[PDB]
């Protein structure tokens, strides 16, 4: 059953069990049952906990929905995988992947005074070619003021950096003229809008050139895995993933009662399902009830 | 009869905001003793206070809460 | 008076998926023509009693907004069903919430305790944990205050909910917030952040929620 | 038997989704004492 905050997310969701347990809910309501109370507590670090493992199970089965480009001519699988991925991270409570991670640096360095410390915390979330391409900076402008840069802004010192690291972003190939009028704006809503539609020419080149280096990535390792698979013999192939196979399913079945490993093995017989249904009429596939 | 102590707060402190912590603090001292007071700022608490009592170290702020909240949680999750 | 004329014959050419999205923004624009909306409830009051969960809850909480702004009733199974389907529809709005509207509200909740009077921040933020009563229906409300039997909710609405051009006066579904809530007995204060956030300083942020709550309900 | 279903056999079936439910079965209502009874 759904405990009251998991079928708040499950609202908006579209994979399929999360379907079946509002659609299951929904109908609970409809015959005279009461809607419980949603708790007004549970404090801001119990909170963004409930949030960082609810969106995990709105997530986990849309990733799973997504097919993978692999081995695609074009941008528009790459496009449309990217495109996937926005509507899973929406459905599950996330913003844009550009609110998302701006929020990510205003809460790693909400008490980092110095530039030095801001490239010290928020060392996980960028590339570590950027962060060494804006250490190297920073040492050149440390050099010249003799003290620390202050995370400040108004510091004409800062600016002695900003300026330098700005040619840095448009060295990386990022227009970072045109991001900062993004966030910023204007007072017009016409200039507004060229300035919008010349970041989402970078924001769309952004997202579109990191979901092909994902793929890139995955086509590379099922290319080694299968290497490595093909320099095999078959008995050796067929005794290695009866093994793991084996393995993983006594896995699941020393495991009793839990609600996840109930539902690996139903997930078993759901499979040897679906074999034994296109044994009956391979031309058509599986039998879907209609 | 006093104790001195110095309390590094993340902002300066307002008069409710003194009195409702000088009362949370003197039940660190075992006795009817008035802890004196001394201010300090540093933003790099996330709020919350410390007491500095010159031998021993009471953490109370919400820097180290949330330090110690994520601890907490990324030792049950590699149990659980 | 043409378009919604036009819904008192042809309200059988609609889903009802597209019926309610008909009738909700008739409600919302103010529509008295009750010759509508007995038809356009025609196409969903029938389909809810034939299968409760073919609608999303988006959807069936737009039902409960036409259903009470014009007031035209549903049956006793359905609009039981669709009002509870509002307190749903209404927490996945505050659960998934932009946080800039997060940061919006708990500054609208900070400003409303200094509006009745929290001059020090261990009083400021004991009052805004005390607003955040629940709602009738099972929702959560942000900025709930009574002073008796007298409720007023405060309701802060980003930039999401505003129109995208230069005057930036809120979208029709803010009205429609405000007037569910106002059937269930709350005097709604909206503000929205195009006014709100642009006041230099916190009592000033003070006195313009002072304002919205004055203009709203007087005894306050 | 068989002919199951479309909205069953839509489901992804090897995801998480339940491993992950187990540990927020068991990470908050185990986290929500630790702030509870919490002191320096």
């Amino acid at each position: 059953a759904v405990s009251k905050k998991e079928v708040l997310y499950f609202l908006s969701s579209k994979d399929a069990e999360s379907s079946t347990a509002v659609k299951s809910y929904l109908k609970s309501l409809y015959a005279g049952a009461q809607v419980e109370a949603t708790e007004t507590d549970a404090s801001e670090l119990i909170a963004q906990l409930e949030k960082k493992y609810l969106s995990a199970q709105v997530v986990e089965p849309g990733v799973h929905n997504i097919a993978l480009p692999l081995g695609e001519s074009g941008s528009a699988p790459v496009k449309r995988y990217a495109a996937e991925l926005f509507n899973l991270g929406a459905q599950a409570g996330f913003e844009c992947p550009f609110i998302e991670v701006s929020k990510k640096f205003g809460q790693e360095t909400a008490t980092s005074e110095t530039v030095k410390d801001v490239l010290n915390k928020t060392k996980s979330y960028v590339s570590a070619d950027y962060n060494a391409a804006l250490n190297e900076v920073l040492s050149s402008v440390e050099a010249e003021i003799n003290g620390p840069v202050l995370f400040d802004g108004k510091t004409e010192g800062f600016k002695k950096f900003a300026a330098k690291a700005k040619a840095v972003a448009v060295s990386r190939g990022l227009p970072a003229d045109t991001i900062l009028a993004y966030c910023a704006g204007s007072a017009n809503e016409d200039a507004a809008d060229k300035v919008s539609k010349e970041f989402f020419t970078w924001f769309e080149s952004a997202y579109t050139a990191d979901a092909a280096a994902e793929v890139k990535a995955i086509e590379a390792e099922a290319a080694s895995i299968l290497d490595r698979h093909l320099a095999k013999p078959v008995a050796q192939i067929r005794k290695e993933q009866a093994s793991a196979y084996a393995s993983l399913l006594k896995r699941a079945e020393t495991a009793k009662g839990a609600k996840w490993a109930e539902k690996y093995l139903e997930d078993v017989k759901a499979v040897q399902w679906f074999d034994a249904s296109v044994a009956e009429a391979p031309a058509s596939g599986p039998k879907v009830a209609a | 009869k006093e104790v001195y102590c110095t309390v590094i707060t993340a902002e300066p402190l307002d008069k409710l905001e003194r009195v409702e912590l000088t009362k949370k603090a003197e039940k660190f001292v075992d006795a009817g003793f008035k802890l004196v007071m001394q201010e300090k700022i540093d933003k790099k608490l996330l709020g919350g206070f410390v007491i500095e009592f010159s031998d021993r170290r009471v953490d109370m702020s919400t820097a180290k809460k949330v330090e110690e909240f994520n601890n907490f949680v990324n030792k049950l999750v590699l149990s659980i | 008076k043409a378009i919604v004329d036009a819904l008192k014959a042809s309200a059988g050419d609609l889903a009802p998926a597209q019926a309610v999205e008909a009738a909700y923004g008739l409600a919302l624009s103010g529509a008295t023509d009750a010759e509508a909306f007995k038809a356009l409830f025609g196409v969903v009051a029938p389909a809810i009693e034939k299968a409760p969960d073919a609608l999303e809850v988006s959807s069936l909480a737009q039902l409960h907004v036409a259903s009470t702004i014009s007031g035209a009733k549903l049956p006793a199974a359905v609009g039981s069903f669709v009002a509870k389907a509002f307190g749903l529809a209404a927490d996945a709005a505050r659960l998934k919430r932009s946080s800039a509207e997060s940061a919006l509200v708990a500054d609208v909740a900070a400003a409303t305790a200094v509006a009745f009077g929290a001059q020090y921040r261990p009083e400021v933020a004991s009052a805004v944990a005390s607003y955040v009563k629940t709602a009738p229906d099972g929702s959560v409300l942000d900025i709930a205050i009574t002073k008796g039997d007298a409720k007023v909710l405060v309701q802060a609405v980003p930039s999401s909910l505003l129109t995208s051009t230069t005057p930036a006066k809120p979208l029709g579904h803010v009205a429609a917030y405000s007037k569910v809530r106002e059937a269930q007995g709350y005097a709604v204060a909206v503000v929205p952040a195009n006014e709100f956030e642009a006041l230099p300083d916190q009592k000033a942020k003070a006195q313009y929620v002072l304002a919205a709550i004055k203009k709203v309900a007087p005894s306050f | 038997a068989d002919a199951k279903a479309l909205d069953e056999l839509r489901k992804p079936k090897f995801s998480s989704k339940y491993l992950i439910q187990h540990v927020s079965q068991k990470l908050i209502p185990a986290v929500k004492e630790w702030e509870k009874s919490y002191q320096p």
